[PDB]
């Protein structure tokens, strides 16, 4: 269960990674 | 393991001639500024 | 409108969300295959006997470990500095009994990162920037090949090299200053320095120009949408921050040049960190930190010890443990 | 547009007063050189060990063959002398060039001649000064050629017989032996071009090397380069400077390499042992001593179940046991005796160790390449007593700083050059920067 | 004793640039 | 605490006669021994063999005893093993064997003594450190 | 033709036994007035098995194939000692000295490691009676001793051993020491083994002889902390004879 | 029943006088006239079921008999132990200083 | 050591290899004169 767990923490990160740079609040000039 | 080592060596050999063809297709013109 | 400037035009297009560019090429290979075979190794290699005396030394979380003690363990002892690459072992279970895997992390991560730093130059050159970030990153890009190339070729082995892990990196560290010194070394006292210095000026410049945001805001609200993307005029009162620093010190002591200042804060710690890089890569060949080991003695030849015998004392107890079962003669040459 | 403390930046035009820069440049070189050598000649003691006594100059001079003779034995100390002296008198003539060149002589060449003016552009131009220096270097090659063939050979520590001066009349052509360590692998037990391990490849290889910079400057001086070339390369003196950064790394890098492993061009009797040496010899030294006692060396199990002396090799090599295993490419005149087919023989370690093997195990384990900054001797945990850092320490440290540096100094002046050449090293022009341009990423 | 070489060595380059600055000279 | 006559005296013979050597002498044996003997001896161990110490007790257990200025000064023109049973100058530094051995070749009479006198003292300057190795740096 | 080292070094052939050719279908007559050594005798090993264990009634489990995972380090060479003629002409070898032990770590399925010291450490191996001449059809049985696998100094990774370590668990000062015994104290085993040599080439000229071996012994038990595999280990072998 | 059998050792004679049948070889020079010569002799010829048995030791000169005639009240005998006698131990147990 | 004819300048020798040291401040004191322009 604790080898399960920190694998699911790792892959959340990785997902967050996925958002937050292609689903990121795009920059807008001005 | 003997196919493996040749598919690594086609792979490697294919992504390193890409890179030094890349570079001599006239690099130094592909910028904003000034291009020769 | 050829295929091959066609293929050109999209590795060199600065409209990809991600530049790829001809060291994009290189890099995004090898670092999915340094990536892919480190997350599996950790997660699930089995037990690797890195200093090739049939004493394999367990890595993994299936095999019994946490995130903090677990890692990629260093190639055998046995292999030395010869090249283990997967085809060269009999079977894939000798490759992991031998520590093929980290071999392969290392050098596809070193290329990988290498080809990162020139990405760095190529897209500054697209956007028509100036060109120096990339030798920025070299500072911390010297430190991975001092740890993970330079120090194993001049120990003769990459079971020398820093464990891919968390607490590997700090028996690393221990073993590292019973044979070296490290702490006695002025390049790493600079490399202190650097990093000291780096956090320093990061928390000094950071407050300065917070404490000279001008108002552009209500108290209900984040004074970060006082400033809006692409704005022409400066968010800060610089010479207000000029007058609080150069008063908190002396005038002269305080930048009033942004210019000076930033170049200041890049070359501060890169430079420094350029030097704890050289640091590992001089010990790697054994030119130790300084030896004061019983420098004073009294009229009558006592040795009147000093805190650099009590450091010693300390680097005696990590010599004489680490490994225990590695040294069959009396001196540890490497 | 330059600060004072990018001044010499001013000279980038100024091929005048850039060759006084330059070429005072290389008096100070000749003049290192000339002075060094004639401070460790007057420090030399002629009873120890030269890398007991810090030298890195006379080292260099033995190994030509001069003033050595069997084992290394210093017999004659005037061919030092004379060497740092004609360095250093010529210093004075490099040096006079060098400052008439930048103070008083032309400011530019090209009004002057058109020989000596150039234009950083002229591609022309630029090749054959790349032609005539290549000419130069190649005759530079076939001087150590010369030496070894014609006037009194090289010194060989692979001599039988301890080591001694030996003439090289059967240098190797062979290209496949020539360019076969061109293509060996880097990784252990190969070494690329690091393990070369004998005299006629080493002379073979300068002459071959040679030829090839002869030709091919005599290529560049009758050519042009060619549109790839052209259109792959930028044509200013900022670039053609960080190319030649770039090289010098390079060479700062495998010299250090050189330094640190090979023992046939940098003789361990003048360097002081490798450090994979040193290690081998602490292996053999014990061996020796329990082999004495009684011990069966090669029956003995160690505490892990490995051989406690010897064991072996991945491969199935008999080779020395402990943490040394991982040196066992190893290869030294004092070692190669006790090897037969099938690495180190039982037999030839129980009959035939001779004194001279176990003396030099003695020495060489006794002086591995370990110390302070401030040159106590011996691993970090060591008392003071011993005042001894090792040649090969001492040059492979400082040459991987130094080829560190200059590819940092290829980063700098590359970046700078391509940014010149487009026009944007200054800084981005505010009525048209490209990003303004451009659409956006999301 | 060898501080009287490295003293008469060491002035000889303050003592270039002292000469052409009160010369007026090229600096 | 100083360097006195009573620590500068040394046994000459078996005999139990002493001598009482000079401060210059112990400096200068010291020096010496540093140049010819400390890679391998430092603090009293013996690098390539670390059965042999150079501990007074080890040497006055030697065969010919080498607990004297005597015994020492022959050791360095003819070693022996320990039970005197061979002769050991092709393997040890000795002036018998100072063409193999260089640093041999310029030592005097009297470099030997001063040598021979830093051996005998030194253990009763440092204790258990003279030989005890890294157990009491 | 012999090779050298710079031909053998790196291609796995240093593990390797020397071969007869095929046609060495020889003999080679033994004079009782004389008396003759073994000057090389190498063995070199080609498979190993190990038995299982069955759990349940009585089964009795099989021998199951294994992968080393060690390399081109098994073989055991320069082997020597006297071969003497017996009252009843049957030859018996008695190991002297030799590069008689390596260590071999071999994977069974599932990937349960198992470390075993391959020995043939004080190896007497006899023939049959009336022997007078080593032929294509001569055997050699004989037994040896199989020490622990470590020896006396090695430290486990908490610091225990026999000759030197910690006694105790020391990380749980407070615990219970009944349950830990086992791993607290360590010993060592001195098991035996045994194996069978079959001639089936002989060099009448030269007196080398080479054919198939095979071994059962002990693997590896920890110094006691778990019970010990069973392990038959199968090859190939070499000998030179000579007139001592 | 599981006990360490250096440990048991340490509580014989083992533990005070020099085990011509166990002891490392370097103890041999705590006596003088024994180290190197007659302590190869004796470790190579033990084991021994007597103190008494070292002088019977083939080729031994008469002052090689004397000096360990003087030396038999510093010697004891005890039974092998494997573990002290494997792995060559008594030539090189792992202790240098 | 030195050959005996010249071992007057022996403490010269023991001097001069610091020398191009000497040119790199050298140049320091010259722009400190000029006035770092
Ligand atoms: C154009 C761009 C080029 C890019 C190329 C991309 C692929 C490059 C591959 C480089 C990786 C090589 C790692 C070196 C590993 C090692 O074993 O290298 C050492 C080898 C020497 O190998 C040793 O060579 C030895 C040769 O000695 C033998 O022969 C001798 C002959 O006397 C003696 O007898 C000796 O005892 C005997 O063993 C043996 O073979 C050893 O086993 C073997 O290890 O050196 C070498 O090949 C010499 C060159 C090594 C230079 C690598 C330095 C890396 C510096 C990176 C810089 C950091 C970058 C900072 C970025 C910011
Ligand atoms: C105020 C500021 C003014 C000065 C600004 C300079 C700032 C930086 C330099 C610091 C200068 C302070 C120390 C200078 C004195 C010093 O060093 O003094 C030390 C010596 C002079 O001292 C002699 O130092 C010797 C060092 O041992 C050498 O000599 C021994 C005896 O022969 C043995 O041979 C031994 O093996 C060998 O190493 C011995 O200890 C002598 O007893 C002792 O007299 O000077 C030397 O050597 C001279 C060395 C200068 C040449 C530089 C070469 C270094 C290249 C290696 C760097 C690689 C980088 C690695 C990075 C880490
Ligand atoms: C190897 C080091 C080196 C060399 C060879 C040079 C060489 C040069 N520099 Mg650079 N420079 C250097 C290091 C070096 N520099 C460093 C470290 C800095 C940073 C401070 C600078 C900063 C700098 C600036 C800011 C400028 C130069 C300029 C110049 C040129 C003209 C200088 C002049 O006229 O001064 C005149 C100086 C004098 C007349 C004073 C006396 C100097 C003499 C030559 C001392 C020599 C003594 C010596 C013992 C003589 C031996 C004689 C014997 C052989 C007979 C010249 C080619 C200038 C340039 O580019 O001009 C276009 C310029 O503006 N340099
Ligand atoms: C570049 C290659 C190089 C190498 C490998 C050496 C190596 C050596 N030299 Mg030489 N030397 C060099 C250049 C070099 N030197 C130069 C350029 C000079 C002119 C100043 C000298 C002048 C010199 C003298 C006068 C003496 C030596 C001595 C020595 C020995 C002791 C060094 C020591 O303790 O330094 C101590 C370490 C330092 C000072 C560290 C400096 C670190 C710098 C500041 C960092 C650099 C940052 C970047 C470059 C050693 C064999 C000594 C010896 O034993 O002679 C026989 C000695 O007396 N050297
Ligand atoms: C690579 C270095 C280099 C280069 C490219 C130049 C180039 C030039 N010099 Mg300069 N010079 C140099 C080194 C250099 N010099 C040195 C070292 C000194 C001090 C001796 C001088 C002193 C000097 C003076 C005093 C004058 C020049 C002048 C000139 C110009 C005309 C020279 C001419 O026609 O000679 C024609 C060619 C010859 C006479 C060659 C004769 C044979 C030579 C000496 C053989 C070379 C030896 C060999 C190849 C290598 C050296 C051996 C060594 C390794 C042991 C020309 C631009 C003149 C000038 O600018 O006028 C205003 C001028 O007055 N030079
Ligand atoms: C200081 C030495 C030097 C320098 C700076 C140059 C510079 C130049 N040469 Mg010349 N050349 C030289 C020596 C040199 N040459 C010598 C000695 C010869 C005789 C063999 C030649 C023969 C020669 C020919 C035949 C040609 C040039 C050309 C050129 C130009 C383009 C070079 C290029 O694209 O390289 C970039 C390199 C490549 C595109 C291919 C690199 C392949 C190498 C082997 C890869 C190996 C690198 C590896 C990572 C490192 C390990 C080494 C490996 C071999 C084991 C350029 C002006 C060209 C030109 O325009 O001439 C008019 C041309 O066609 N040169
Ligand atoms: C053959 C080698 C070479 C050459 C000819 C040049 C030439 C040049 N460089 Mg490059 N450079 C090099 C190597 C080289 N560089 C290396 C290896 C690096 C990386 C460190 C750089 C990094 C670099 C930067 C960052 C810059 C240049 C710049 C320049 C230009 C102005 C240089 C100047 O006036 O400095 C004047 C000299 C000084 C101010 C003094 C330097 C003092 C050094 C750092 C101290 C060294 C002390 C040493 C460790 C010993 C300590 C002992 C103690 C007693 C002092 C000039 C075209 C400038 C440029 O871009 O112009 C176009 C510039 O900004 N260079
Ligand atoms: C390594 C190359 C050595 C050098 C240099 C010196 N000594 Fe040594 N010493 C060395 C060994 C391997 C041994 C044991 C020799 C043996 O097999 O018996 C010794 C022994 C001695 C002893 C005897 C110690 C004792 O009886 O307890 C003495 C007194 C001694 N060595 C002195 C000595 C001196 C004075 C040296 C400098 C001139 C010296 N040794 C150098 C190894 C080495
Ligand atoms: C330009 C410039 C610069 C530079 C300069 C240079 C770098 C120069 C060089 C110079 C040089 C490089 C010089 C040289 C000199 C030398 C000499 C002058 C020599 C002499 C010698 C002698 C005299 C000797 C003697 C002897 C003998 C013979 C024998 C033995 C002994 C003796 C040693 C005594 C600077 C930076 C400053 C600044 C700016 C400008
Ligand atoms: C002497 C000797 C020898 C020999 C040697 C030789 C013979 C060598 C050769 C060498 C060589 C023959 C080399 C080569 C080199 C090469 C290189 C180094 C290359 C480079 C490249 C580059 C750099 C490029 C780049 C680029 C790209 C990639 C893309 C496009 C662009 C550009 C152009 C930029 C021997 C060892 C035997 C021994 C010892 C001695
Ligand atoms: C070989 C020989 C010779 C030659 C010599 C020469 C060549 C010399 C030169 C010399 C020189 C070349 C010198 C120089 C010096 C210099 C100096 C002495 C410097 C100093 C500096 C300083 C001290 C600095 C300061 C400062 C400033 C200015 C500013 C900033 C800050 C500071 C503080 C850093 C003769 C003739 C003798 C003869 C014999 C032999
Ligand atoms: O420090 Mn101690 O030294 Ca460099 O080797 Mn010898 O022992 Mn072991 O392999 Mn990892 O560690
Ligand atoms: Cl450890
Ligand atoms: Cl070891
Ligand atoms: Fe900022």
């Amino acid at each position: 269960m604790e080898t399960i767990t920190y694998v699911f923490i790792f892959a959340c990160i990785i997902a967050l990674f996925f958002f937050a740079i292609f689903f990121r609040e795009p920059p807008r000039i001005t | 393991m003997e196919t493996l080592k040749i598919t690594v060596y086609i792979v490697v050999t294919f992504f390193v001639l890409l890179f030094v063809f890349g570079f001599l297709s006239g690099d130094p013109a592909r910028n904003p500024k000034r291009k020769d | 409108a050829n295929l091959w400037e066609r293929f050109c035009n999209w590795v060199t297009s600065t409209d990809n969300r991600l530049y790829v560019g001809w060291f994009g090429v290189i890099m995004i290979p090898t670092l999915l295959a340094a990536t892919i075979c480190f997350v599996i190794a950790f997660i699930a290699a089995p037990p690797v006997d890195i200093d090739g005396i049939r004493e394999p030394v367990s890595g993994s979380l299936l095999y019994g470990n946490n995130i903090i003690t677990g890692a990629v363990v260093p190639s055998s002892n046995a292999i030395g500095l010869h090249f283990y690459p997967i085809w060269e072992a009999a079977s894939l279970d000798e490759w992991l009994y031998n520590g093929g895997p980290y071999q392969l992390i290392i050098f596809h991560f070193l290329l990988g990162a290498s080809c990162y730093m020139g990405r760095q130059w190529e897209l500054s050159y697209r956007l028509g920037m100036r060109p120096w970030i990339c030798v920025a990153y070299s500072a911390p890009l010297a430190s991975a090949f001092a740890v993970f190339l330079i120090y194993p070729i001049g120990q003769g082995s990459f079971s020398d090299g820093m464990p891919l892990g968390i607490s590997g990196t700090f028996n690393f560290m221990i073993v590292f200053q019973a044979e070296h010194n490290i702490l006695m070394h002025p390049f790493h006292q600079l490399g202190v320095a650097g990093v000291f210095g780096g956090a320093l000026f990061c928390a000094m410049h950071g407050s300065l120009v917070t404490s000279s945001l001008i108002r552009e805001t209500t108290e209900t609200e984040s004074a970060n949408y006082g400033y809006k993307f692409g704005q022409e005029e400066e968010t800060y009162n610089i010479v207000a921050a000029h007058g609080y620093f150069g008063r908190l010190i002396f005038q002269y002591a305080s930048f009033n040049n942004s210019r000076s200042l930033h170049f200041f804060l890049a070359a501060w710690p890169v430079v420094g960190v350029w030097f704890t890089a050289l640091g590992i890569s001089t010990m790697a060949f054994n030119l130790n930190g300084f030896n004061f080991n019983h420098s004073v003695i009294d009229a009558k030849g006592n040795v009147i010890n000093t805190w650099a015998d009590i450091i010693n004392r300390a680097n005696l107890g990590m010599e004489v443990m680490h490994e225990r079962n590695a040294h069959n003669f009396p001196l540890d040459l490497a | 547009g330059f600060a004072w403390w990018a001044g010499n930046a001013r000279l980038i035009n100024l091929s005048g007063k850039l060759l006084g820069a330059h070429v005072a440049h290389a008096g100070l070189i000749v003049f290192w050189a000339g002075a060094m050598t004639l401070f460790e000649l007057a420090h030399f003691i002629p009873e120890k060990p030269m890398y007991e006594q810090g030298l890195i100059l006379i080292p260099h001079i033995a190994t030509l063959g001069w003033g050595v003779g069997p084992g290394g034995e210093v017999v004659d100390t005037f061919p030092f002398f004379v060497v740092g002296v004609v360095h250093l008198i010529s210093s004075a003539v490099l040096g006079f060039g060098g400052v008439y060149h930048a103070i008083r002589g032309p400011e530019t060449l090209e009004e002057y001649s058109s020989f000596f003016g150039y234009d950083w552009k002229d591609k022309n131009k630029m090749t054959t000064i790349l032609g005539f220096h290549l000419i130069v270097l190649g005759i530079g090659a076939l001087l150590l050629v010369a030496k070894a063939m014609f006037f009194g050979g090289l010194y060989d520590t692979w001599a039988p017989g301890g080591g001694d001066v030996r003439v090289i009349t059967n240098p190797t052509l062979d290209p496949r032996v020539i360019f076969g360590y061109l293509l060996k692998s880097p990784f252990g037990g190969e070494g690329w071009i690091v393990s070369v391990n004998n005299l006629e490849d080493v002379v073979g290889g300068h002459i071959w090397i040679g030829l090839i910079c002869i030709a091919g400057g005599i290529w560049h001086i009758l050519t042009t380069p060619f549109g790839w070339a052209r259109r792959a390369f930028i044509w200013s003196g900022e670039a053609y400077l960080s190319y030649s950064l770039g090289a010098l790394s390079m060479m700062g890098f495998i010299a250090t390499c050189f330094v640190w492993f090979n023992n046939t061009v940098y003789p361990s009797e003048f360097y002081g042992p490798t450090g994979p040496e040193a290690s081998q010899a602490q292996a053999m030294t014990f061996l020796i001593r329990d082999q004495k006692l009684g011990a069966n060396v090669g029956s003995a199990q160690g505490p892990t179940g490995l051989g406690k002396y010897l064991m072996r090799s991945p491969t199935g090599e008999i080779i020395f046991g402990g943490e040394t295993m991982r040196f066992w490419d190893f290869r030294g005149p004092w070692l190669e005796p006790l090897r037969g087919p099938n690495g180190l023989d039982l037999n030839k370690i129980k009959n035939d160790i001779q004194p001279w093997q176990e003396r030099r195990a003695a020495e060489y384990m006794t002086h591995a390449p370990l110390g302070s900054l401030n040159s106590v001797g011996g691993v970090a945990t060591e008392i003071n007593s011993v005042n001894f850092v090792s040649p090969r320490s001492w040059l492979a440290t400082s040459h991987f700083v130094l080829a560190f540096f200059f590819l940092v100094g290829h980063l700098w002046h590359a970046g700078r050059a391509r940014a010149a050449a487009a026009g944007f090293e200054k800084g981005i022009d505010r009525e048209s920067e490209p990003v303004l341009s451009m659409p956006s990423l999301d | 004793a060898q501080l009287t070489m490295i003293a008469m060595i060491g002035i000889a380059g303050p003592m270039i640039i002292f000469l052409l600055a009160v010369r007026r000279g090229n600096l | 605490a100083e360097l006195t006559p009573e620590v500068l005296t040394v046994p000459l013979n078996s005999e139990g006669k002493t001598i009482t050597l000079t401060e210059k002498q112990y400096l200068e044996g010291k020096r010496l021994f540093q140049y010819a003997c400390a890679s391998c001896h430092v603090g009293g161990i013996t690098k390539t063999n670390p059965s042999l110490d150079l501990r007074t007790e080890t040497l006055a257990l030697a065969t010919p005893p080498r607990d004297n200025i005597e015994g020492l000064v022959d050791y360095m023109k003819n070693p022996t093993t320990y039970d005197g049973e061979q002769e050991i100058a092709e393997v040890h530094p000795s002036l018998r064997s100072a063409d193999i051995f260089p640093k041999m070749r310029n030592l005097t009479e009297k470099d030997l003594v001063a040598i021979a006198g830093h051996i005998l003292v030194e253990p009763k300057i440092l204790g258990d450190k003279w030989g005890g190795g890294k157990v009491y740096y | 033709q012999t090779l050298t080292y710079d031909d053998i070094v790196g291609t796995g052939l240093a593990n390797k036994c020397p071969t007869l050719d095929d046609t060495a279908r020889g003999a080679y007559p033994i004079d009782s007035s004389q008396t003759y050594r073994i000057a090389r005798l190498c063995l070199q090993p080609t498979t190993f098995l190990v038995k299982e264990e069955p759990k349940n009634k009585r089964q009795e489990a099989e021998f199951v194939p294994t992968k080393l995972v060690t390399r081109e380090t098994t073989s055991l060479d320069q082997i020597q000692g006297e071969l003497k003629v017996n009252s009843d002409g049957s030859l018996t070898f008695v190991e002297e000295d030799g590069i008689d032990f390596q260590p071999v770590t071999v994977q069974m399925a599932g990937g349960e490691r198992i470390p075993l010291l391959f020995t043939v450490k004080n190896l007497v191996a006899s023939t049959q009676p009336n022997v007078t001449s080593i032929t294509t059809s001569t055997d050699f049985k004989g037994e040896f001793n199989v020490p622990s696998y470590r020896t006396a100094n090695f430290l486990d990774p908490k610091g225990r051993g026999l000759a030197s370590g910690y006694d105790s668990a020391i990380a749980l000062p407070q615990a219970k020491e009944e349950e830990l015994a086992r791993a607290n104290v360590k010993r060592f085993s001195l098991t035996k083994g045994q194996i069978s040599l079959n001639v089936a080439k002989v060099d009448g000229r030269t007196g080398e002889i080479a054919g198939t071996f095979e071994s059962e012994q002990l693997s590896d038990d920890d110094m006691g902390a778990h019970e010990p595999h069973e392990v038959k280990i199968q090859g190939v072998f070499y000998a030179s004879i000579e007139p001592a | 029943e599981l006990v360490n059998v250096v440990d048991e050792k340490l509580g014989t004679a083992y533990g005070e006088k020099i085990d011509l049948n166990n002891t490392n070889i370097a103890a041999f020079i705590q006596y003088r006239g024994l180290y190197p010569t007659l302590a190869k002799l004796i470790v190579k010829n033990a084991p021994y079921e007597s103190v008494e048995d070292v002088l019977n030791i083939p080729g031994l000169t008469e002052r090689q008999k004397q000096i360990l005639r003087e030396n038999l009240e510093h010697f004891t005998v005890t039974e092998v132990e494997t573990a002290l006698v494997e792995g060559g131990d008594r030539y090189n147990n792992g202790l240098y200083k | 050591k030195l050959p005996e004819a010249y071992a007057i300048f022996d403490p010269l020798v023991d001097v001069l290899p610091v020398i191009p040291v000497l040119f790199l401040a050298l140049a320091f004191v010259w722009q400190a004169a000029v006035g770092f322009r």
